[PDB]
């Protein structure tokens, strides 16, 4: 998925960007939904609305 | 000692001019809030 083409919005805060395969986790939780393209920026924590 | 503040990218060429999960601004700010404990309080560090 790192080299996949049609990924458009790629913005996260959590871990090291390219070192994510070098530190090891315990459990991974995947949350899936559908939202309008206008307020994709709103998904980041910190703001309101 | 390095002072350059160019956009960090370890293999991500198109990051020039934009940010993302794979590319950030290389710098980040310390909070040093009074409510923060000894585990996060500002420590004067001098390496001799």
């Amino acid at each position: 998925l790192y080299n996949l083409a049609p990924f458009f919005t790629f913005k996260c805060y959590g871990v090291s960007p390219t070192k994510l395969n070098d530190l090891c986790f315990t459990n991974v939780y995947a949350d899936s939904f559908v939202i309008r393209g206008d307020e994709v920026r709103q998904i980041a924590p910190g703001q309101t609305g | 000692r390095d002072i350059s503040t160019e956009i960090y990218q370890a293999g991500n060429k198109p990051c020039n001019g934009v940010a993302g999960f794979n590319c950030y601004f290389p710098l980040r700010s310390y909070s040093f809030r009074p409510t923060y404990g000894v585990g996060h309080q500002p420590y004067r560090v001098v390496v001799l």
